């Protein structure tokens, strides 16, 4: 299930992180578990954190990805945007993919 | 009657099927057609028309008419890029919303050559030579003219013919690429540099804009119709 | 829906012909191919544009409406026929100004007990009546209008494969207009402002009429609800005058906008 | 009243039937009087994009100077 | 050459020494209704030279701050000589056009204007009420209208403006302006040309329609690259619009129409 | 798929031709037949290899997934398309390195009340939507994505014969790769270790997309669960480069192993 | 409409049926094939390739590279077997996991001739004569060279040609045998003995290995596709 | 028997369909027609006959 | 016993099949002995309204005086 | 567009129909335009295993010495 807490200020200067937590119940555990981030955002159709095996930077040069990747975990991944100008909002999304039902998440 | 045997798939509704059905308004006198100008037979015809690229997506320029303007100046020669782009026509934010990108987002695969045309909107008194480049994936993305010049490139001399076209040839490992950002089907990098420098005389503007256009070549095709993420509906 | 041309091998050049240079001010697009600017090899092209034909682009059943009826006036519902109640098919159609095609309608009907432990009902039969603009609209789930002596009706038995019917090109013009830059009335000089006023971009007040849906069975005190999802597929398609696609969220039947006016994200000019 | 067209075989089976004969043809018969009831044949043609790509009055060659 | 031309229609001639060819929309030249496509049965009127001639609408001025301009056809020509008379005396009317936009500067000026001809150019309104723009506002005549840099919702409930609010980058209709190039167009880049010339055939889903209720074409002019000069923050160059109706034929003659105004 | 050769009678020999002796170092297999080493009779061979053709070997519907939906987010589920979720079909496909074929998918749908004495529901209709890599994935069992204006959907009515559809050869390469000795990225010198890292043996992060399944009926408080068993059959088959079959238990999507590493039993060298 | 009558079997789903069904992705532009080396048309082609037999399944050797090595020595002549095997290609532990055995486990019946090739991996200075034998079922399994020599056998003389092939002819009562251990369709015994003895000079290794290979002959066939027990899945 | 596949629309009742059905009174001796004056083939024939207009709808 | 008639194509697909061939024909076969079981062919003729519009004994020309 | 192939009769009935005529033939007609919709014909060919069994450069005879 999806339980993202990210409603974050968010401090400018900068810099701070843009987290994404998806706590996993619990007896029907999730794969494949690639993680996608879509901005909001003139999205046609990329400024993306995607992570298949090796973390792939869809071109927004000012990014930092910190998840225990190339292996697996799965995803309570944290992103970071520096920097350092007010490349603001708008908004951001955090969508996952799953073998069971979960090719889906929440903005 | 005639003995029949029902096979699996019976009574289902495939959203992409192609069967016949009874007409609810029989013997209806259909209004004949007229020859209306501008008829279209294939979606690829639209992908071959030049559409302006929103190259300047900086925070102050994005979502304004300024996102289409890339400014140049008469400064002394520099080897740093004027602009940088990734060849992901359906996913790169600068390409994803052009007519070409819009159509690609209704399909899962794309293949073919593309062409980028740049228009110089400086005064007639302004001159200059620019280097437009394309580097197939696999190496470090060019950051200086020295690296860019080693790949596919067109040296544009500014003058009477206001525009210059650079064709990005189909150089791929797979027979088709995906319309999503994926490293396996990555396309490469597009960049521009000053070859010499923009030169203007006195009483002439020292800064001017260039506009970029993108369209598909005659060997371009797409396949696997899918739904776009460019339109949504809440509630 | 055909083949693409082969790539011919191309060698070096040193000439006065410069296909790389052009002038987009003319309003034309430079028809270059790879061999115009680089040395190419001969490639025998086998890819085709079979799936991007105007027909294949629209050859899918898209949902245009979800009509709901509560078999406990809700015993029957009326849906004004349109393609603008949903966004997906609407956006695809709007890549063009005019269109001409036949339509295939498939109806997926679902129903269920509102109560987990109460009520029971025998299998339901539905009547989907088309009311052409002008015909009497039902006032009750069981008034005389449901006799359909002239209106086309479809009787669906719950559980049977989705119902499906075909409709010819029914426009009163030679093509359907996706955009109409005008009014149905011209206000004349002298008349009250209340007079001659009409909606911008609207043609007939009742273009295609509507659908009246009801459950034919006698309603039981049991709480039940049914939903008829209408799927439409344009077949035998012809389209005219391409237009750029909708970039911001729809705001009504018109081209009006209000909310998502900043569709593009930020990206560095020199960032790959 | 049957219409017999041929299919464009994609994946080929290790059979000669995958390369020839009625085995690579498909048959069609219309059952309804109204053309609206018909399915889509999907044997659709293409055209020249020129009306959109080059709606120019005085035709120009790519090798030749556009502005003359 | 591609650059020198002369257009003669009726008693009017236009010359240019800095053209960039001419565009014939969708490759179709205007024509009269053929018997096989005819609808109204009455004998049509074809004014010919009296209506099919060049009419010069009002000149607008381009400044560094301009967002763009728009006009609607046949609306912009409703008061033009005998063309306007025939338009108002007949229930039905049909016409094609030759649009000639004029804009000269100097070799030390910069700027590029995108001139687009749009069939069924529906524009966005200013209120939360859908399709609320009133007839009088939708049909400005020869003076046309202007594009804005942003959307501003009309909140006066007592006296709603019921007008358009065409945002420039949204092409005044909720689509991105950079894609407007799919419509017949030309670009007036000051370092290259003086004008833009577009020949527009009659486009509609009918052979003939009401010219008062319906506008077939829309002309949109947007500054693609803003006007700039030497060092004069202050610069103004006029943009004159000359349009000539073609193959005019009207049906359904009666008393004259006098539409409500302002 | 044909005949085998007849056995020709063979008598005694005393010659310098010795087919019994060979040298396997060359990399070749000695093509001997019985008559090469013993006296044979003439036998007219009537057995054929009709059932061991590449086509007949795969001409069976194998289960590749069991998608579950609880009609009381579980109101809908998403399954990433793959043949590696099960072991039987996977092992057969892996006798070869590359393959090219069409696919036939049959869906067996079952459902039941969780409670022996509680709840009731009317007949269910399911929607199986294919979401090609790139298309928007449903966030709710009833959001806009289920309009399927372009994605192919299959609406199944509970109790009807299993649904079935055919899919063409959809690979972006000229054949499907059962094994890919490589990466999707090449880490470049200088970049952070977090950079350019990808899974070994993986191509696209999303190869074939996924299936989104849901019950279209309005959910009732009743506790119900449904399972869609997906069966796939390769038809019009061509395969390349044979490989030895999997001997130890599978350990993931790769060739990784961990557990049953000692597959063979003990047996005396001189024990029959 | 046309009167029809539904026959039993209607609406069922036979896992082995062969019917047509609607295409979910119509008009898809299929990527054409390329001539990839090593294409296969029949599974029996794979059964005809020599595959090494894990002959030494003793507790210390099984599941190691030593299970493939059968050691010989220069000891004085003995009439005791070097190895013993049962002709149950799909069930005997030593044959069941070879390429041949793996394929046979996907079928219920097998018929045809087989051939066993042995490779001598001793030094060039080593010589010797061995007797490879095959005894059709029904009598006591050979335990001495004297009994083995009464059945089908090949006397292998070691020298330049390093290998020797013994063909096990199709000698059966039934037209097809089963791929399970069953006495009714039992196949017989394979054994090896020293004819003379392995002889080596001084300064030469006195013990060496031989490797065995098994493949099907051109008259081999299988039928009745079934599921193998060689792959399982827990949970 | 012959393998068939049921398509959507099956078992429905379109009020405007045009199919065949079994005859409930087989071999019935139908009374032949006679040439009755005033036969009509198209409804438009009736629309072409002059009909008096109720022009004065005052109270 | 099949009857093959042609349809009056309204909306045309971008195919040549929409303009010719068996693709614009429809096939019919009667399965019942009684004509009552048959569907309606709908290939129905028209006639002269004169019996209603001009049931006049002495035929008159519109250009000529009706009352003569 | 019907394809008529013959069956390989296994068990024979005490009829002459079990040995000849259309009674040992089967008929096929494709109903779909896409070849993917087609069933498998199963009239599949075989080939030479040599590419696997003898991928040797210099061809050798079994009677003749392999190592020469
Ligand atoms: C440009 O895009 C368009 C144009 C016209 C459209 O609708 C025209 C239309 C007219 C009549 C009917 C009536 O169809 C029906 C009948 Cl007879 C019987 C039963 C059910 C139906 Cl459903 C249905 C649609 C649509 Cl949805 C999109
Ligand atoms: C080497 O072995 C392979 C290769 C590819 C495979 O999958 C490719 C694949 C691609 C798209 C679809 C989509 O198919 C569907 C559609 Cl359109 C509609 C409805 C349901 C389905 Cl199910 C299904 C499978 C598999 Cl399972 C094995």
């Amino acid at each position: 299930v999806v339980q993202a807490p990210t409603q974050v200020p968010g401090f400018l200067g900068d810099s701070v992180t843009l987290p994404c937590y998806l706590q996993v119940p619990n007896m029907e555990v999730t794969h494949v578990s690639q993680l996608t981030w879509a901005r909001h955002g003139e999205s046609g159709s990329m400024a993306v954190f995607h992570q298949t095996q090796g973390p792939s930077y869809s071109e927004s040069k000012r990014l930092e990805f910190v998840a225990a990747r190339l292996g697996a975990e799965l995803r309570d991944a944290s992103l970071r945007m520096f920097g350092l100008r007010v490349e603001d909002e708008g908004s951001y999304t955090c969508l996952f993919v799953t073998f069971p039902q979960g090719s889906r998440s929440v903005d | 009657g005639l003995p029949v045997l029902n096979t699996p798939g019976s009574n289902q509704y495939l959203t992409a099927d192609n069967y016949q059905s009874p007409c609810a308004i029989p013997e209806f006198d259909v209004t004949p057609p007229i020859d209306i100008p501008g008829e279209v037979r294939n979606m690829m015809e639209l992908a071959e028309i030049d559409t302006m690229i929103p190259l300047n997506l900086t925070n102050q320029r994005k979502n304004t008419m300024d996102m289409y303007r890339v400014e140049l100046n008469d400064a002394a020669h520099s080897d740093t890029p004027i602009l940088c782009l990734s060849l992901s026509p359906a996913s790169d934010p600068r390409l994803a919303h052009t007519m070409l990108g819009e159509i690609l987002n209704y399909y899962t695969h794309w293949a073919g050559s593309l062409k980028f045309t740049f228009l110089f909107c400086g005064s007639m008194m302004a001159t200059g030579k620019l280097l437009v480049s394309y580097a197939p994936p696999g190496a470090e993305a060019p950051k200086s003219r020295k690296e860019a010049m080693l790949g596919t490139h067109v040296i544009w001399d500014i003058g009477l013919q206001s525009s210059c076209t650079m064709v990005v040839p189909w150089i791929s490992n797979t027979t088709y690429r995906q319309t999503i950002n994926d490293s396996f089907t990555e396309g490469g990098y597009i960049s521009m540099f000053y070859q010499t420098r923009v030169v203007v005389p006195l009483s002439t503007p020292r800064k001017m804009d260039i506009l970029g256009f993108v369209s598909a070549c005659n060997d371009f095709s797409v396949r696997l119709l899918r739904d776009t993420t460019h339109i949504s509906q809440e509630a | 829906a055909n083949n693409l041309p082969d790539t011919q091998s191309s060698g070096p050049a040193h000439s006065k012909e410069t296909p790389a240079l052009t002038a987009v001010e003319t309003g034309a697009t430079n028809p270059l191919v790879p061999s115009d600017t680089v040395q190419t090899r001969h490639v025998i092209q086998k890819r085709t544009r079979s799936e991007s034909t105007v027909e294949s682009f629209f050859a899918r059943g898209a949902c245009v409406a979800i009509i709901e009826v509560d078999n406990d006036s809700k015993l029957f519902s009326v849906w004004k026929i349109t393609y603008k109640d949903t966004v997906q098919l609407r956006r695809k159609l709007e890549f063009f100004t005019y269109s001409r095609f036949d339509m295939e309608f498939t109806f997926v009907v679902t129903s269920n007990y509102t109560d987990a432990n109460n009520g029971h009902a025998l299998n339901q039969v539905y009547q989907i009546m088309y009311i052409p603009p002008g015909a009497p609209i039902p006032g009750k789930w069981n008034d005389y209008t449901w006799q359909t002596s002239s209106n086309p009706s479809v009787f669906y038995t719950y559980g049977a494969p989705p119902a499906r019917i075909s409709v010819p090109y029914v426009g009163i013009a030679n093509a359907y207009s996706h955009f109409y830059d005008g009014f149905a009335k011209v206000p004349l000089a002298g008349q009250a402002s209340t007079e001659g006023d009409s909606l911008y971009g609207a043609a007939s007040l009742n273009d295609f009429g509507s659908l009246a849906v009801r459950v034919v069975n006698d309603h039981n005190p049991t709480k039940l609800t049914s939903k008829i999802r209408v799927y439409m597929k344009p077949k035998h398609v012809r389209v005219w005058c391409p237009r750029p696609p909708r970039a911001v969220p729809y705001y009504g039947p018109g081209v009006d906008y209000k909310d998502g006016l900043a569709p593009l994200p930020g990206k560095g000019l020199t960032t790959y | 009243g049957a219409q017999v067209s041929s299919q464009k075989v994609g994946a080929h089976e290790n059979s000669n039937r995958a390369y020839g004969g009625s085995t690579i043809n498909y048959t069609t018969i219309n059952y309804y009087r109204d053309s609206a009831s018909n399915a889509a044949s999907k044997q659709d043609f293409a055209q020249d994009p020129s009306k959109f790509t080059e709606p120019i009055k005085d035709v120009l060659i790519k090798t030749a100077p556009t502005l003359n | 050459s591609v650059r020198v031309m002369q257009l003669t229609l009726g008693n009017s001639t236009i010359t240019t020494q800095e053209a960039a060819n001419s565009v014939v929309a969708y490759g179709r030249w205007p024509e009269y209704i053929k018997d096989s496509e005819a609808n109204p049965v009455d004998q049509p009127t074809e004014p010919d030279v009296a209506a099919c001639r060049f009419y010069t609408l009002d000149t607008v001025t381009w400044r560094k701050e301009s967002r763009g301009w728009w006009w609607k056809l046949p609306d912009a020509l409703k008061d033009m000589g005998l063309f306007g008379q025939n338009m108002f005396y007949h229930y039905l009317g049909r016409a094609g056009y030759t649009v000639h936009v004029q804009c000269n500067a100097s070799k030390f000026h910069q700027g590029a204007l995108g001139v687009f001809a749009v069939p069924e150019m529906c524009l966005a309104g200013d209120s939360t009420t859908h399709m609320f723009t009133k007839y009088e506002n939708a049909n400005p005549g020869e003076k046309g209208g202007e594009f804005k840099g942003s959307f501003t919702l009309d909140t006066n409930a007592t006296n709603p403006a019921r007008n358009f609010c065409p945002v420039d980058y949204l092409f005044g209709s909720g689509v991105l302006a950079g894609n407007a190039f799919v419509y017949p167009h030309q670009i007036i880049n000051l370092r290259t040309n003086n004008c833009a010339t577009l020949v527009l055939p009659y486009v509609n889903s009918l052979s003939i329609d009401s010219m008062t209720k319906h506008n077939n074409w829309g002309i949109a002019i947007l500054p693609l690259a803003p006007l700039d000069f030497a060092t004069e923050s202050s610069t103004e160059i006029p943009i004159t619009l000359t349009i000539a109706p073609m193959c005019c034929e009207f049906n359904g003659l009666r008393n004259i129409t006098v539409p409500r105004t302002q």
